[PDB]
């Protein structure tokens, strides 16, 4: 509900690339394994 | 002379005239009238009669009504008289403090500046915003369009540039509030006389208040924008003073033009709106612009219905402006505010020659790093992050670093939020983003560099998060 | 990663095995398998 | 004005008698729309009654006819009927008495309860509030639900949109949010008293019905006046309606007292003032709707004010609610009402099939008011909530594919989770803000991390119950105070380890 | 290997047949949009 | 008076009187055709001329025809003597059976009962269809729509309908076919006379029909609705029955509208459509409440537009009904019949002091998973089923489980199906739908969960393989 990061550019959540624009599950993808990586390095 | 209403439909009167008729755009003043209601009139429909809009409302009208034509366009009060006052679409005083006593009057429309008249001058002018001042920086005496859609920060960012620019100026400033929110003017005008632009006991007075809100008819939307231009217009051409206009929303004279153009006998345009909107938009925008005489810095707040940048109101008024900057809806929801598009937002003065090399050698390694970006965030979705090399590692690490970094508490939104608000100067934007782009702050966390002015204060905000942690 | 149901169907066999020798130490071959089963059997786990 | 009968006179040289000033006959009537020969000292949007007892309202002033729609049957309405003048535009009565009635959009009653006795009337299309006299808006106008309440704030005096799909729950959050004022209404103190009007436009008149038994179950009914144009009446009273809610809130923005609107819902009288505007032969636009269906709506809203405390101090609150079409918030209307409201509640069928219940978007849902709609201890729990959310959104994303996570990262997603879930709240039971703030702050703070998710609403209630006979000293002192202090924050904790150990 | 070579060959042929499905649906739109607003066009000229 | 014929374009009759204008509603009779042609008049045009719309066909009419003013709307047979009848438009008997003999008539343009005149009670209508009775289920009077294209199945649920709740009814049916197949009213009339709900022989029959098809003129189309409200008005009213009132499909009233619209001189709306679609839709669907004297149980067939529900006529019936049942074509493709969408299709009185606790939770819980099931179905279509090990698959496993058992074998189903017909107590779904939740039947196939009513005939099927 919070407008998750990936779910769709001026969805809630999102802004980036086509699939990050794209919204769906992808997005959703592509933003866990990225804030995934960087909350590894942190 | 005198004429008779002939039909009242919505918001446009046909009035019927015996002696010769008045001509198109002069003003009609309907004479058994308490609030003074003022028709202008749009064309001559033949037969005797004009057709004509109303800046106010229409109730009430009966057909055989007299109205008198005043011989000239709506003339409207100018001059110092006008500063630290609210006036609406026909110049009265509507903030309640007595009439405006002047005695400057000047007609709303006028002729553009020929281009004889067109000055060449572009000189940058630093607003305090990181995003504004390297990527899309503003020019002194051009025009300026904050694009953006419902929600997105156009009216805080023209509240934030005119806490940054219109404070410490220097010369008048005009603000015009072209249909929009009642609460936002009432908000507006008591911070201007909470900051002291303006003054209710003294002379000191800076800014001159236009409005016409969304409950006016729209006549009074489609020409109040014309009533604040004008005083813009007076204050640079009659006593060459530097001027800044500020018009929020100027969607709002195109939208209720095409509200009316239905009932003046129009075939809608594409998409639905008058047919005559780009000529109505360029006679307009024109005469916004700095003259030989004098200069206007103009920033003017543009809605995108939608979000559709390629609706034809935001289309045709990307032409008629020097630096846009476009406030993105996927930006803001990331949290980042200014929600400035740093690959929508342009500016004529960005040039080598004009900001400098290294200014100009920075926003375009950072508007690449942030396009590499987008093309690189298909590859993290399939590939995922384990599979992209370490030159991409430092693409996508320090793209972040970028889009964090573009963010900036505002001194307007700290009743919003909290944080303080900040000015940066240009010299520490260069820096800060030289510094990044070239690598020095790698080690550095991306929390850091999220809603903090200059670059000093990300080392010291990750010190601060690494001493706490 | 993203191979397919490797890493994932390989953890699921090494679970069975957690849940038939929970007292054998494994030694791991990449880091997948330690993402996958250091949450369930963290005190069990030679080197990764 | 060329007709036969009217011809023939003319060339007769006959000078007719029963002249046609104040009265005239029907040229055409068809679809709710009269065209009128005559009435030529008539006004615009003036009242007209017609032969047959029905009203009427001249919006077409032409020079050979007059325009006007009809409230009611067109099928009384005939050829040649005489159309005299009311003499006054259209007005309502507004009162004290009209709370506790159903009336429709002319102010009749139709609940079967009598006569209203009201003293007043107003026309139903007042110009809005200027600059001057509207003050910026501070005092909260507390909705009852913790998702509206800490994150899309309302304050008196400001339009919030309430905007979704078809059985999302919009009128949920609006019947909830008149419930809530029960609390208010039963004190003694009469500022935060709020007055509310609900507007029914274009609905059934059984789902009319079914509201008004719920207000009567809850006893929301006695501050509540239900303007009430379902779908079998005619086009005019639902565009009418919006209007005569407004007014009615109006007598109570303009005395002092502080009321609240909602349209029920907006969409409706869009597409009943555009039936109006296309059987006028007006020109239609987008949608076919006319130019002026934005107008429509923003001097609808715009009335809805913070007046000064030199005009009494009262407040007009706006909820209008807009219907979209699967979540397409590019149409015509929800546009419009969008760029008009100073805030949005958006609602998902997503999110309401999630269990996410109200289904409010918080990543969609604005409000231009901000920290200044919300009370000194809501403003500083829901800012670290907010902050926490934000961390949260970070973080939700790993349980797709990411398997070995953080310690703090773990701790902030267990949170956040407690969060999500906390922000869930069931229907018709609007929570006091006190009982608000104390939940969220446990939330907040880890005091619900070792609580299983599907407990939170058990604690809620228990926990609440615990803290209310036995440590009401607690409460008094937080409202003493206002805020939470640390001395507090720290027997608050110790009070929740108290429970969770007995729990 | 094997496992990553089929899950492409099945994740692009998936794609494709989406590619496909949404070329279909964007071609029925973009006929729809300009069908409806040419009607709108007519229908406020004809109205005059 | 009289009038005479001034014009006949298509549908609409322009008529022109010498002294008396007929009011609006009015019905008008054509004089020199053997058969009844009726004109109801719907606006006044000025110089004495109104403007008609015929029930019937407005070949050889030429200008001049005398017509009759009766002085009085449309009015039909109403009572006990049409139980068992087939009436048309205006009331004449089409069923070969003679006239219809009464002395009760009423007219089919009548004024929805007022805000008084309501009931605010919600009892639950047990159907036997799972998907109904869980997700979605029917009010004890009240109003219920059956959204859905062309072939996702309409006809066939009504029939379902008719043959669970009309056979076992205590009380009266009145079936509406508006703009639907004469086969159809030939298929459900035999089938009325076979289950004896239609009595040829004695006064016993239970059912009235009313029949204006796809064959009519759009006069007839888009008033024949308005026969069938007025049949079980006077059942609800002037007998306090209470009543069944099945119409299919009420899209063909606004339909038919919008074909007069063109020919009346309005400037069409949206889509095309009339500028009074939500007034007479509202003005009609008002009309079906149930009151204090009576209620009236009403199932409407919603027919879609190239299956859009966001067209305007689907849209603005969704807020006249207090249950809707949308039918998928995408559901109907994989084989899950009844074709119903389980995250489209609400009821209002799916509430927990209505149902019960643990009705509304199953309910609630199966709508949970089906819509992670849709959430997750992007990465199952490119990527594929691995994803998230145990936790998502058993997500999708749970919910293709449920998809099976939504589907349900249909009595009015099992000539072209072969599978029996199940009628499904609501325990029994509710039981069903807790264990697939449980996770108690992770281990059967999803085989065994298609096309099998009571759950345990799940576990009999699986057993079986
Ligand atoms: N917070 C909630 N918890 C549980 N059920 C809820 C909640 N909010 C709404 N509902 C239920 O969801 C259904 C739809 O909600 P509601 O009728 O308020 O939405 P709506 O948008 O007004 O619908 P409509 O389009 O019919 O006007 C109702 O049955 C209502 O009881
Ligand atoms: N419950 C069901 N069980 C099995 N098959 C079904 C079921 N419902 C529909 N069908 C299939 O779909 C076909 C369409 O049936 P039906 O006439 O009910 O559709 P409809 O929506 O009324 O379509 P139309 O627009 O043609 O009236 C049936 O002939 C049958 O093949
Ligand atoms: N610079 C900013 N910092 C934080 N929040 C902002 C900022 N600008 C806009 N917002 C958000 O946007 C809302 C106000 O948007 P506004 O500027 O009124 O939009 P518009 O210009 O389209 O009317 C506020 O509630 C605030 O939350
Ligand atoms: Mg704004
Ligand atoms: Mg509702
Ligand atoms: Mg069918």
């Amino acid at each position: 509900q919070l407008g998750e990061l990936g779910t769709g550019a001026g969805k809630g959540g999102g802004g980036g690339g086509s699939v990050r624009a794209a919204g769906g599950s992808f997005g959703r993808r592509e933003a866990a394994e990225e804030e995934r990586y960087f909350r590894q390095k942190e | 002379s005198n004429g008779q209403i002939t039909a009242v439909i919505g918001a446009v009167v046909d009035v019927q005239f015996e002696d010769q008729l008045p001509p198109i755009l002069n003003a009609l003043e309907v004479q058994g009238r308490s609030p003074r209601l003022i028709l202008e009139v749009a064309q001559h429909l033949g037969e005797n009669t004009v057709r004509t809009i109303a800046m106010d409302g229409t109730e009430g009208l009966v057909r055989g009504q007299n109205v008198l034509d005043t011989g000239a366009p709506i003339k409207i009060p100018v001059g110092p008289e006008t500063l630290g006052r609210i006036m609406n679409v026909i110049g009265e005083p509507i903030d309640e403090r007595g009439p405006i006593v002047t005695d400057k009057f000047a007609a709303i429309h006028a002729d553009a500046p020929e281009f004889v008249e067109m000055s060449v001058q572009q000189e940058i002018l630093v607003t305090g915003i990181k995003v504004v001042d390297l990527l899309a920086p503003y020019a002194k005496g051009g025009k300026i369009g904050l694009f953006g859609g419902a929600g997105v920060g156009k009216t805080v960012l023209i509240m934030e540039l005119i806490n940054n620019v219109a404070k410490a100026h220097g010369g008048y400033s005009v603000f015009a509030g072209v249909g929009e929110r009642t609460r936002e003017g009432n908000d507006l005008y008591h911070e201007m006389i909470e900051s002291g632009v303006i003054s209710l006991k003294d002379k000191t007075s800076k800014v001159a208040l236009v409005y016409g809100q969304m409950n006016e008819p729209p006549g009074a939307r489609a020409r109040v924008a014309l009533t604040g231009l004008t005083v813009a217009e007076y204050f640079r051409d009659q006593e060459g003073q530097d001027v800044l206009l500020f018009i929020d929303n100027i969607f709002r004279f195109t939208q209720a033009g095409s509200e009316v153009s239905a009932l003046l006998g129009r075939i809608p345009s594409a998409v639905g709106y008058q047919p005559t909107l780009a000529t109505d938009m360029g006679t307009m925008q024109e005469r916004i612009t700095t003259t030989k005489k004098g200069s206007i810095t103009s920033v003017q707040a543009i809605y995108v219905p939608a979000d559709d940048l390629t609706d034809p109101a935001p289309a045709t008024t990307f032409a008629h402006l020097d630096a846009t900057t476009v406030l993105s809806r996927a930006i803001a929801e990331l949290g980042i505010y200014p929600a400035v598009d740093p690959l929508d937002s342009t500016s004529r003065i960005l040039d080598p020659n004009i900001i400098g090399e290294e200014h100009y050698n920075i926003a375009r390694g950072v508007q690449k790093i942030l396009q590499d970006y987008k093309s690189l965030q298909d590859i993290i979705a399939i590939l995922g992050m384990d599979e992209l090399s370490e030159e991409d590692k430092l693409i996508v690490s320090r793209a972040r670093k970028i889009q964090r970094f573009l963010s900036q508490p505002f001194q307007v939104a700290e009743v919003f939020t909290g944080h303080a608000g900040k000015l940066v100067p240009i010299k520490d934007t260069i820096k800060g983003f030289k510094m990044i782009l070239n690598g020095e702050l790698d080690h550095l966390p991306e929390v850091a560099f999220y809603m903090v002015g200059p670059i000093e204060e990300v080392v010291a905000k990750a010190e601060k998060i690494a001493e706490s942690q | 990663g993203l191979c397919g149901a490797v890493h994932s169907s390989v953890g699921r066999q090494l679970k069975a095995d957690l849940a038939a020798n929970p007292d054998t130490m494994v030694i791991c071959v990449g880091d997948k398998i330690r993402n996958i089963l250091q949450r369930l059997y963290g005190n069990n786990l030679a080197m990764v | 004005a060329e007709i036969s009968a009217v011809l023939e006179e003319k060339i007769l040289g006959a000078a007719p008698k029963e002249n046609l000033e104040e009265t005239g006959r029907v040229l055409s009537i068809g679809d709710g729309i009269a065209r009128v020969y005559g009435l030529k000292n008539i006004q615009a949007e003036e009242m007209v009654e017609f032969s047959s007892g029905l009203k009427g309202m001249a919006l077409n002033l032409e020079p050979d006819n007059v325009g006007i729609v009809v409230f009611g049957n067109d099928k009384h309405i005939k050829e040649g009927d005489i159309v005299k003048r009311t003499g006054a535009i259209v007005d309502v009565p507004v009162g004290e008495e009209l709370l506790g009635r159903v009336v429709d959009a002319l102010g009749n009653p139709i609940d079967g309860k009598g006569p209203i006795g009201s003293k007043t009337r107003q026309r139903v299309g007042v110009k809005a509030p200027g600059i001057i006299p509207r003050v910026s808006v501070r005092e909260p106008m507390q909705t009852g639900m913790k998702a509206v309440d800490s994150l899309v704030p309302i304050g008196r005096g400001q339009r919030e949109l309430i905007i979704g799909d078809r059985q999302t729950g919009k009128t949920a959050i609006a019947i909830d949010a008149i419930i809530n004022q029960k609390r208010f209404n039963d004190a003694q103190d009469e500022k935060k008293k709020l007055y509310c009007v609900y507007v029914a436009i274009g609905q059934k008149r059984s789902t009319v019905a079914q509201i008004v038994k719920r207000l009567t179950d809850t006893d929301a009914m006695r501050y509540t006046i239900v303007v009430s144009a379902t779908a079998s009446d005619a086009a005019p009273l639902q565009y009418l309606a919006p209007y005569s809610g407004c007014a009615m809130g109006e007598f109570f923005r303009d005395n002092g007292k502080h009321a609240l609107i909602i349209y029920d819902d907006l969409s409706k009288q869009a597409v009943a003032y555009r039936q109006m505007s296309l059987l006028l032969r007006r020109p239609p636009g987008r949608e076919a709707y006319p130019g002026d269906v934005f107008y429509l709506h923003s001097r609808l809203l715009e009335r809805a004010a913070k007046m000064s405390e030199s005009n009494g101090g009262g407040s007009l609150t706006a909820l209008p609610v807009i219907e979209t079409q699967a979540g397409d918030v590019s149409a015509y209307i929800p546009t419009n009402v969008i760029s008009i409201t100073d805030g949005q509640i958006f609602l998902e069928t997503e999110l309401f099939y999630k269990g996410i219940r109200p289904a409010i978007n918080v990543g969609l849902s604005v409000s231009r008011v901000g920290s200044a709609a919300q009370t000194r201890a809501m403003k500083q729990v829901a800012g670290s909530m907010k902050l926490e959310l934000a961390q949260y959104r970070e973080v939700a994303a790993f349980a797709q594919f990411g398997s070995d996570l953080d310690a703090s990262t773990q701790q902030l997603l267990s949170r956040g989770v407690r969060l999500t879930e906390l922000l869930k709240q069931g229907q018709y039971v609007p929570m006091a803000i006190e009982d608000q703030v104390a939940i969220i702050y446990c939330g907040v703070r880890g005091h619900l991390d070792k609580v299983e998710p599907s407990k939170i609403t058990k604690f809620e209630k228990e926990f609440s119950q615990h803290i209310k006979t036995s440590h009401r000293d607690i409460l008094d002192t937080i409202a003493k105070e206002g805020q939470i202090s640390p001395d507090t924050d720290a027997k608050l904790k110790k009070v929740v380890t108290d429970f969770l150990s007995t729990f | 290997q094997s496992s990553r070579m089929t899950a492409m060959d099945n994740a692009s042929k998936n794609a494709g047949e989406m590619i496909d499905k949404l070329t279909m649906t964007f071609n029925r739109t973009r006929q729809a949009v300009i069908t409806r607003e040419l009607i709108e066009i007519i229908s406020g000229a004809s109205a005059l």
